[PDB]
């Protein structure tokens, strides 16, 4: 009784098509030559579901208004990818301290990527962990993977050059 | 979980690699909503 329902999008739905295009068009090559996420230029999209949770949405919009009011009515809202072994916990209970990357280069926070292929490196854990649970393959072409495409409030963002 | 830099709500990791896009960090779970769950396979290059 989390309150989360998943609605399947038809591949004929403009909403399915725009989400697939963001997934496919933000693939890049990684400096690890595919060690963490695997070797690929594109995805086979199997399903796109809308995540519906009244409580978690109101939790988001409440915080968004707080940030907006601290930043001249500008939430600075983005659509960004998140890969995690805990995607099931996230869609049911929301993001929290447990989804934080303790060892992250920008501190113990929750990390999001413009590149879908960057988020893909984290589906099986930090640095791809031991890869897919079935084949222990970080480059598995068989096992089904999941990413979240997330609405994120940045507000006033601290610019860190790398 | 750490705090945002004082006077900030998030961090932007600006990409050496001219082709890399930005990474972002929030320090409040409430600042993200998981809108879409995408199920996929990576494809072996031809
Ligand atoms: C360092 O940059 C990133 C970029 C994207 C992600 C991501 O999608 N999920 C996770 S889960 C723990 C770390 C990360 C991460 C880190
Ligand atoms: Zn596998």
């Amino acid at each position: 009784g989390s309150g989360t329902i998943l609605i399947d999008l038809s591949p004929d739905d403009k909403e399915f098509q725009s989400v697939e295009e963001e997934m496919q068009s933000t693939v890049r090559e990684h400096r690890d030559g595919g060690h963490a996420g695997g070797i690929f230029n594109r995805y086979n999209i199997l399903k796109i579901q809308k995540v519906c949770n009244k409580k978690l949405w109101e939790r988001y919009t409440h915080r968004r208004k707080e940030v907006s009011e601290e930043n001249h009515n500008h939430a600075n809202e983005r659509m960004l990818f998140h890969g995690s072994p805990f995607v099931n916990a996230i869609i049911h209970k929301g993001f929290d301290e447990r989804h934080a990357y303790i060892g992250g280069m920008f501190g113990a926070g929750i990390y999001f990527a413009e590149n879908s292929s960057k988020s893909n490196q984290y589906v099986y854990g930090i640095g791809g962990g031991t890869g897919c649970p079935v084949h222990k393959d970080r480059s598995c072409y068989i096992c089904h993977r999941q990413l979240l495409f997330c609405r994120v409030t940045l507000g006033k963002s601290f610019l860190q050059f790398s | 979980m750490a705090h945002s830099p004082p006077g900030h709500h998030s961090v932007t990791g600006r990409p050496v690699n001219g082709l890399a896009l930005a990474e972002y960090v929030i320090y409040r779970g409430e600042q993200a909503y998981p809108e879409y769950l995408i199920t996929y396979q990576i494809m072996r290059p031809e």
